[PDB]
């Protein structure tokens, strides 16, 4: 495993996986989206376009069920998320390969993260920025791909910082995303009135969250979602649903000795990645009682 | 390999290019598990850090060895008809399971041995060779002997145990030997050599305790200094070239023949040193089995288990005091993961085992457990601890296939969720309906399988999903009306 | 105080009623977490842990348990009723506290929960030859394990005509 350019002449913040996991879109403070291929033939990536997105610095990114067609999605410190489907008719390291879906202006305050809602409740997405407020877009329409009204609007809190989320995949548990504000982490469920509510919240943080992510229920009912924290601990919790949620701590880890910048899961929930100051990355596996155990240990 | 300050194993992700250094420089770095295991990606958000660092799962199989592997274990799994459930027919049962672990046994042989080729000697083989052992040393407790003593198979059994002794590590190494046959005392005076004579002897190493004789006294020094100490030498090199392998009544001659030299060479009179003496009724009492002598000459515990069966008591009913007597004696070691696996196989906790073989082999260790299910050795949560510890390492398995984009194990994955004799048949029809969408699919055939499984099951969801994939082909397909 | 309170009512009849209450356990030590604190920054600590461990949160019930069989016990206690975890239970334990040698029921405990009982006969052998006969015998009942004195015949069997003769003398 070789690395490669990522091309950016300023820092890199996102990278995603498209469903298939063949291509990675790429986004930095340099203003620009590059998204590499993964060469059936040679095992290297090749870059497929890049093209400068928006006019701040780009921090989040996030691909959209191929049963929606080929959409990234992007969010910047210019407060606004814009939206990019593919031109399959074009060049290659052009910059003419995607085009503007549409632009959420919206957001009276930088963004910082924004991810696409599961394939099963159609072709919505929420995003937060630093004014503390989710939003959730949905193009009612499927058909054009363009235009997206402003289904719910709520306020997280105040703003005295770092922010990022993450829906629920099983696509047989009531639509909920969670969502972690600095020092706060809290879980919203679908309404019966259809509107959003507070379901629960995840406590025991001490310092900030850097990621967060839910997790593959393939095969379960009870949901797992992890935290990567800036006190430098892992949290795995666990919450069933009988107000209606339960939440657990699982396990909780310090192995990494600084902070935990990126946690994330398998495609079937059965692995789980920890990366941070110790720039190693530890993956987990779950025991038979729950409890999670390091499998293996990646460094530099 | 490498462990590290937090327990697990240590692999370096770059071999030329470490991007973080120093102690007290930290930077954030951010990793992404991708969906397919070999395609994951750790990259750092930091000024003068833009390279995107692909890695892949520590320890992943992507061998065409192993993809082969995975096949053939699932065919004697499906095979098994409905003998892979051990109802909570009494002698027909066994003997097909058996089988299949021999057909098991061997499969991984046959993988453990094409790999020994492709890559020399990785840590990936090791690994394999271990889980073997471990797995030769299950099957000697348990599937040969059904339900009586070491009569009824001494042939099958003492093959086995035998084999599994030596087929675990590759001591005495002919590299050690050479050296007690380089001070006062000639090569078979100094409890070096029969320390060595009585491990071979213990090990059912005959052929070669044999060849040690013969390489100094044996015609030497006795033939011309005690009469009754060459004799009885002699005779004793001799009845160990035919140790009963076979017959079980042949046994019980043979122990009767060597307790009848053993006593006469005791009560007799001797001429040869009074150190030397001793060397030789040891080497005859343990040749006995005299319990007692069998530990003091063993070098671990799993030597003196042996022996114990080999010339005291074939009769695995001692099973537990053998045990007890030969760790009591020496330790388990902790170097080598396949010891304290085996003392749990052995003294019947089994389960214990499965975590250990996993953490060398998803694979084998998954299918042991099933196995050893079937042997009888052991809410909607498919996935749960409800359902048998077994069915949970084979859905474990399963889930890692898919994760693994060999679009042929696919069906191996699937197929092995719907056979978990645990689990509600809506329970499946879940689990396969979310790691379906994921399926790689290309060719036409591939895509016949996935409508199939819309049948078997019922998906009707998947089944328009499908529909669409066409729809997508078929317009940019509309685009030649020339 | 809601916790004291709890505590005095600890599900000891109904499996539903345990439910219940590990669930209105994770409700309070949810709010007490993400919620505002005036008291000590150490003594807030304790008081999670407690609730923590009122909870079954595996990482703790380790943490506050002196021995092995303490941890065992939570386990079962606070976390997930189920004889199946039964092994992962032990490895957690004395994985954290080693057997203690001073105290004979110990490790023939651990043999007996980790289901290898033949080697605990022996030692009641040693503590009283009639216990661990009859020990044996039932244990034999339950399906747990001329020569009429001998190995061929079951260790249970063997150690009846142990004390039976025993007897004579």
């Amino acid at each position: 495993m070789q690395p490669f350019d990522s091309g950016h002449d300023d820092l890199v913040h996102d990278v995603v996986y498209d469903f298939y996991g063949r291509h990675v879109a790429t986004c930095s403070s340099d203003q620009h989206i590059k998204v590499f291929k993964l060469d059936k033939d040679t095992s290297n990536w090749e870059l497929s376009d890049s093209w400068r997105a928006h006019d701040s610095s780009i921090v989040a990114i996030d691909w959209a069920s191929p049963e929606y067609g080929r959409i990234i999605a992007s969010a910047s410190y210019d407060k606004t998320v814009k939206l990019w489907e593919e031109d399959p008719d074009q060049e290659e390291c052009s910059g003419r390969r995607w085009n503007k879906l549409c632009t959420l202006n919206d957001s009276k305050g930088s963004l910082y993260s924004v991810k696409f809602a599961p394939a099963h409740l159609g072709l919505k997405l929420a995003c937060l920025g630093n004014d503390g407020i989710l939003r959730l877009y949905d193009a009612l329409e499927p058909s054009d791909l363009r235009s997206w009204t402003l289904t719910s609007e709520m306020k997280v809190l105040s703003i005295p910082s770092d922010f990022c989320l993450s829906w629920c995949p099983s696509r047989f548990s009531p639509e909920k995303l969670a969502v972690s504000a600095l020092e706060q982490a809290i879980i919203y469920q679908r309404g019966k009135d259809g509107k959003l509510h507070v379901a629960a919240k995840l406590p025991g943080h001490k310092s900030l969250i850097r990621s967060i992510s839910w997790a593959p229920s393939i095969g379960r009912w009870y949901q797992l979602i992890a935290t990567g924290c800036k006190d430098g601990r892992i949290r795995i919790f666990k919450i069933t649903e009988k107000s209606n949620l339960q939440v657990e701590l699982l396990s909780e880890h310090d192995d990494h000795n600084g902070e935990v910048w990126s946690v994330s899961w398998n495609l079937t929930g059965t692995i789980l990645s920890s990366a941070g100051d110790d720039g190693k990355v530890r993956l987990w596996k779950a025991t038979y009682s729950n409890e999670f155990k390091c499998m293996s240990v990646i460094t530099a | 390999k490498r462990d590290p300050v937090s327990g697990a194993i240590l692999v370096p992700m770059t071999v030329n290019d470490q991007p973080i250094e120093k102690n007290g420089d930290k930077m954030p770095l951010k990793f992404k598990l991708g969906p397919l295991s070999y395609q994951n990606m750790a990259f750092i958000t930091a000024k003068d850090k833009y390279k995107l660092y692909p890695v892949r799962i520590p320890r992943l199989d992507t061998s065409k060895e192993f993809s082969a592997y995975v096949s053939g274990l699932f065919e004697i799994y499906r095979d098994l008809g409905d003998d892979r459930v051990f109802n909570v027919f009494a002698k027909e049962h066994n003997a097909t399971v058996n089988l299949a672990m021999e057909a098991i046994l061997n499969e991984l042989e046959v993988f453990i041995g094409r790999v020994k080729d492709q890559d020399g000697r990785v840590n990936r083989f090791y690994e394999l060779e271990e889980s073997l052992t471990v797995l030769n040393c299950l099957r000697t407790m348990y599937f040969i002997l059904d339900g009586q003593d070491v009569e009824e198979n001494r042939s099958e059994f003492i093959e086995s145990l035998l084999n599994w002794i030596n087929r675990s590590d590759g001591e005495p190494d002919e590299e050690y030997i050479e050296q007690v046959f380089s001070a006062g005392k000639k090569v078979f005076e100094t409890q070096y050599f029969w320390k060595l004579l009585n491990q071979l002897v213990l090990r059912g190493l005959l052929s070669q305790a044999i060849g040690c004789i013969e390489r100094s006294d044996l015609l030497p020094y006795l033939s011309d200094t005690c009469a009754v100490s060459f004799d009885a030498v002699s005779d004793s090199i001799e009845l160990l070239k035919q140790y009963p392998k076979d017959s079980s009544s042949t046994f019980r001659e043979w122990k009767n023949l060597v307790l009848k030299l053993s006593q006469a060479f005791g009560s007799s009179a001797t001429d040869i040193s009074g150190e030397l003496r001793d060397y030789i009724e040891d080497f005859l009492l343990v040749i006995g089995g005299n319990q007692r002598k069998i530990l003091q000459y063993s070098r671990t515990w799993y030597e003196s288990f042996c022996g114990f069966l080999l010339y005291y008591i074939p009769s695995l009913e001692l099973s537990a005091e053998y045990l007890q007597m030969s760790l009591e004696a020496n330790v388990v070691d902790i170097t080598n993961d396949w010891e304290q696996p085996c003392v749990d196989i052995i003294s019947g906790k089994i389960h214990s085992i499965l975590p250990v073989m996993e953490s060398l082999d998803s694979c084998t260790a998954a299918f042991t457990a099933m196995i050893c299910e079937a042997k009888g050795l052991i809410l909607e949560d498919l996935f749960s601890y409800r359902n048998g510890m077994a069915s949970y390492m084979l859905n474990s398995f399963a889930f890692e296939l898919c994760s693994l984009g060999d679009k042929e194990l696919w069906p191996v994955a699937i197929g092995l969720i719907a056979l978990s004799a645990t689990g509600t048949r809506s329970a499946k029809k879940m689990v396969i309906a979310e790691l379906l969408p994921h399926y790689p699919f290309v060719t036409n055939d591939d895509i016949e399988w996935m409508l199939s499984i819309c049948v078997e099951w019922r998906l009707p969801e998947i089944a328009k999903e499908i529909y669409t994939t066409l729809g997508n082909q078929m317009l940019s397909a509309h685009n030649i009306i020339e």
